[PDB]
């Protein structure tokens, strides 16, 4: 099963994108994460959700480099981008 | 409802015991300390002093008895 | 660290708001009563304010938080009405999670609050009117 | 207009085509549930309305989005997924 | 003791803009955003219908420690509001009056104006308008994450 | 202290007389392990379809079926006032008034009652 | 040979009303303003029946595919202005009036149901401790 | 129920001894039926129960009863102010039967009263 | 205690929650499998009841007043249920509020008895006045 091992990447994937699915748009649901130092923050720009989550995962990782460059390069379609990246791995 | 039962049966506990206190044929009362050491006497201000109490009901009733 | 979502973050918001509430069911109104805050140490207190209880009330929760920065806002300026203003956002969370068995999206429930919001204050400044009654009637006095 | 050119292509790669038009449509999908209006309702709007019309009203509302943005989105999603796709394995390296 | 009852009536008298409290605020608004809720409609009647209804819980624990029945204020007070507001737009009036308060001492409905509980409006409009900010941020949390 | 778990017993069935009385009243579904139902509103009916544990709440039961036999009415007003009166008798019982007086101050009590009626 | 059919059942009772949630709206809203006039913890509890009387309409929405949360409203909004006895197509969703389609229902179905379902009800609720033996 | 509570506690005074706490007891044990009436039907205790007592409780200046003594326990449902007279629905109660349950109610408690032991066997 | 209240809440919903999609004619249909093996499918709303054999003593109403339903009139069989349970969850958090049943079901009957001459003047029923025996059908 070498597969297998990517498959249970896909599916914790999929379970990143949405949740960063819910909030975009400006009507879009607001995450509340709460850090181990103990800072609450909260806010529902993709960019700063995927900073501060500290994924531990090594595949998920890669949407926190391509939200870097979306908004070094275009600025805008941070929470977009996690969208559609995890519609081509539900395809 | 259960915070009335826990407000009144700790008012009461504290009571219950000094029943024993009043009057002139009070009778003596022995409480039991860590040291070996204890108290003989039946004066109920010096009893009420020495009681360790949990609900703090029973902690206004200690305030209460400084004052009178 | 672990994550949670579904309709198991929404019912402990609901839980959250009951037990805040219920601290100040009682102590709205003038016919209010005190309570007392026991903490670790032992001690305690005995007021009738229930602006003074939320400040130290003690509530580890995401969205009980809030109210604790909501009670500290009306108190730096206004300095009345804490009370009423915990209780009317409790109702709220209570029917907004009813809703979800009916398919009710939370935008809509949080437009629909900002439309009303804003058309609700055009009704009271109808009924709104300056000091009168003074002759033929008395109003200040019953106030004394 | 990717789903009526999908049969042009031969083989496995013709059917990626139709699977390439459907993940396009999460986005817009998106945008209709976090607003409060009805998913399924609003989407099937969108394609009877841009049938006929071409871009035609956000223009009137002001609403004007970048083309870079909607062409990077694409660009770094092919090599994000290709990136994920690619790993058929990890272990501890130290 | 007379500077502690000035006191109350000197803020009062600060704000030329007062309404009467005691629940006259959210038990007239309760009604009126039951015809008004039909003009919006589109999926938004039914949060206006639950806005509206839970403004009656204001009253009802104010008569928790008044020892009165809060059922019984409660919905007689939604009677007498009832046919207040149907002769209210139509500029003519003859047994209809406004302003129908609950007092608790006596334990009767009597107009709050003369029974000297007044309120200021700036405190009622940010009252509400505060109480709804709080509200949006908890419901539009859905995952809550905690390392 | 079984005396007053006794009357604990007779409380659980206590409230069960105080919706019959009255015009709430409802009758009881039971079923019978024969696959009958029996449905009725009166209280003393129910007694005989109904299994009883405690042999002092048997004692209720002989009284409740002598009001249905020969007067043929009142069957509610003699269980729910038997009832009420073991429960102002516990508050004695906690006072140190011994049962004994108590006896006999019914005794007397119900020979003023008799004379005034 | 179906409109003989539709009229057969007609002859043996004459009394009818208007199907499609027009009679089931018109009951509700009128149990709210009679109960505005009655005093007492009634007030509320006729108001609680007049909303159980939307049950009906929802699932005949929901069963033939209409969304019973967008109908609701837009019934409602025509229904308390001008023209009150605006029923509900069957066919495709949109506001009208059934007795311009003629669509007519039984009123001895209501009046049995209505009688049927609130004792019923009643008789539940009217213990407050059941005590059923088992076998 | 509530008429004899005045009679019984009259003639609580007047009989010395310890007897006096079981005359008192006895009266107020018939307060359970009013009490069922009134909570079964949803009204307020703190409403109708005071209104039952200040009833068959009044000051008249003389000797002679007068007033109304006729008003009882009132389910109400609708509506209603304090009592209403019993009279006019003309609802009565045969002695015969108020009479024979009392003398069974009575040896129903003593017999309860008087067994301080009970012994069971498993069968 | 007021367990049991709640319990008997519980047991119509239950049943209610099956036989809501059921109402209309192009509504679900329930299917119901007897000890018999023998699987039948029917949109009638008696029969299904009929061959549920709930245990619930109280749930066992809905059932009677169903088969009356269908034999003396034939039509509302589903609705009179749906309607009897849906009137049920109206009044479930009444309880917890301290209401009496009492009033509870005084305040239904005069709904009802408000009712019945609300639909004698809704039903339209014309004979010689600007109809006949035969225009009306």
């Amino acid at each position: 099963k070498p597969q297998e091992v990517r498959k249970a990447n896909i599916i914790a994937a999929r379970s990143v994108a949405d949740a960063i699915r819910t909030s975009l748009g400006p009507k879009g649901m607001d995450k509340m994460i709460k850090t181990s130092r103990g800072e609450i923050i909260i806010s529902n720009d993709g960019h700063t959700i995927l900073k501060q989550m500290a994924i531990l995962h090594p595949v998920a990782r890669m949407l926190v480099e391509v939200s870097a460059a979306q908004d070094s390069e275009a600025g805008d379609g941070t929470t977009s981008v996690v969208i559609l990246t995890g519609a081509l791995l539900g395809a | 409802r259960q915070a009335q039962i826990s407000n009144i049966t700790a008012a009461k506990a504290v009571a219950d015991v000094i029943r024993t206190c009043l009057g002139p044929k009070a009778m003596l009362k022995m409480l039991l300390d860590p040291m070996g050491g204890l108290v003989l006497t039946n004066d109920g201000h010096a009893i009420l002093r020495e009681i360790d109490v949990a609900h703090p009901a029973a902690k206004s009733m200690l305030e209460l008895s400084r004052t009178q | 660290g672990e994550k949670i979502s579904g309709d198991d973050i929404r019912n402990q918001n609901v839980l959250a708001t009951m037990a805040v509430a219920n601290v100040v069911k009682s102590s709205l109104g003038p016919v209010g009563l005190d309570k007392m805050l026991v903490d670790d140490i032992g001690d305690f207190t005995v007021t009738n304010d229930g602006a003074t209880i939320l400040s130290l009330l003690d509530v580890q929760h995401p969205a009980g938080k809030i109210l604790v920065e909501l009670a500290q806002q009306q108190d730096r300026e206004i300095g009345d009405g804490t009370t009423s203003v915990v209780i009317i956002a409790s109702e709220l969370l209570k029917r907004a999670n009813e809703l979800v068995k009916n398919k009710i999206h939370p935008t809509t429930i949080i437009t629909g609050f900002r439309v009303a919001l804003r058309e609700a204050i055009r009704f009271i400044n109808e009924v709104l009117s300056t000091s009168v009654d003074t002759l033929g009637k008395e109003t200040l006095i019953n106030i004394a | 207009r990717l789903s009526k050119e999908a049969r042009s292509m031969e083989g496995v790669q013709a059917f990626i085509w139709q699977e390439f038009a459907s993940a396009l449509e999460v986005i817009p999908t998106t945008l209709a549930e976090n607003a409060g209006l009805n998913s399924i309702k609003v989407v099937t709007e969108l394609r009877s309305k841009h049938e006929n019309g071409e871009l035609n009203n956000t223009y009137e509302e002001h609403i004007l989005q970048p083309v870079l943005v909607s062409t990077s989105a694409i660009t770094l999603a092919s090599e994000c997924v290709k990136s994920i796709l690619r790993i058929d394995d990890i272990a501890f390296s130290r | 003791s007379l500077h502690d009852s000035l006191s109350v009536v000197k803020r009062t008298l600060e704000s030329g803009n007062v309404v009467p409290g005691g629940g006259c605020v959210e038990a007239a608004l309760n009604i009126y955003l039951d015809n008004f809720a039909t003009t919006v409609g589109s999926r938004e009647q039914l949060a206006i219908a639950e806005f509206a209804a839970a403004l009656l819980i204001i009253p009802k624990t104010l008569a928790v420690n008044a020892a009165k029945d809060s059922s019984e204020l409660v919905a007689k007070l939604r009677s007498y509001h009832a046919a207040s507001q149907m002769a209210k737009p139509e500029d003519v009036k003859r047994r209809s009056y406004r302003n129908y308060g609950l007092d608790l001492i006596r334990g009767k409905i009597v107009d709050e104006i003369h029974a000297g509980v007044l309120e200021p409006t700036i405190s009622k409009v940010k009252s509400l308008k505060s109480a709804l900010e709080a509200c949006v941020a908890i419901l539009r949390i859905d995952t809550m994450i905690t390392v | 202290g079984q005396i007053i778990k006794s009357i604990a017993a007779i409380r659980e069935l206590h409230q069960m007389c105080l919706t019959s009385m009255g015009p709430c009243g409802r009758n009881k579904i039971i079923v019978n392990h024969l696959g009958k139902i029996i449905i009725t509103n009166d209280a003393a009916t129910m007694l005989r379809e109904l299994d009883i544990v405690h042999p002092a709440v048997k004692v209720l039961v002989m009284a409740t079926e002598q009001q249905k036999i020969d007067m043929g009415d009142g069957t509610n007003l003699v269980m729910i006032l038997a009832g009420e009166l073991l429960n102002v008798s516990e508050k004695l019982i906690s006072m140190g008034l011994s049962a004994v007086e108590i006896i006999q101050g019914y005794n007397m009590a119900r020979k003023f009652t008799l004379k005034e009626l | 040979h179906d409109a003989i059919m539709i009229v057969k059942r007609a002859l043996q009772n004459k009394l009818i009303v208007a199907g499609g949630g027009a009679t089931e709206m018109e009951v509700s809203k009128c149990l709210r303003d009679y109960s505005k006039t009655i005093a007492g913890k009634q007030q509320m509890i006729i108001n609680a029946f007049a909303k159980a009387l939307e049950v009906i309409p929802r699932q005949l929405c929901e069963n033939a595919g209409f969304d019973a949360i967008e109908i609701l409203n837009k019934l409602r909004l025509a229904h308390s202005k001008g023209e009150k006895w605006y029923g509900v197509v069957f066919e495709t969703e949109n506001i009208g009036d059934n007795f311009a389609k003629f669509v007519w229902e039984p009123a001895l179905v209501k009046i049995n149901a209505l009688n049927s379902a609130t004792e019923a009800t009643n008789l539940i609720l009217s213990v407050d401790e059941t005590i059923t033996n088992k076998g | 129920e509530i008429e004899l509570i005045s009679r019984i506690t009259k003639y609580g005074e007047r009989t010395p001894g310890l007897l006096q706490l079981a005359i008192k007891q006895f009266a107020v044990a018939f307060e359970v039926v009013p009490r069922t009436l009134a909570e079964t039907a949803g009204l307020d205790v703190n409403e109708v129960l005071p209104n039952l007592y200040a009833a068959h409780n009044v000051t008249e200046p003389g000797a002679v009863k007068t007033d109304h003594l006729y008003k009882g326990v009132d389910i109400d449902g609708e509506s209603d102010e304090g009592v209403k007279d019993i009279r006019e629905e003309n609802i009565y109660d045969m002695l015969a039967t108020k009479k024979f349950a009392i003398n069974v109610a009575t040896e129903a408690a003593t017999t309860v009263l008087s067994i301080d032991q009970i012994i069971m066997a498993k069968k | 205690g007021k367990g049991q209240i709640i319990s008997n809440i519980n047991a119509c919903v239950a049943v209610q929650e099956a036989l809501k999609p059921t109402l209309g004619p192009l509504g679900s249909d329930i299917l119901i499998v007897t000890s018999n093996q023998k699987t039948t499918i029917s949109n009638d709303g008696a029969t299904i009841l009929k061959l549920l054999d709930v245990v619930h003593p109280a749930a066992k109403t809905l059932v009677d007043i169903s088969r009356a339903q269908d034999a003396e009139v034939g039509d509302g069989t589903t609705s009179v249920t749906i309607l009897a349970g849906e009137l049920m969850k109206e009044a479930k958090p009444f309880l917890e509020e301290g209401i009496s049943s009492h009033l509870i079901m005084k305040g239904y009957r005069k709904a009802v008895s408000l009712a019945v001459e609300k639909i004698n003047e809704l039903a339209v029923d014309i004979t010689s006045e600007k109809s006949s025996g035969r225009e009306l059908l």
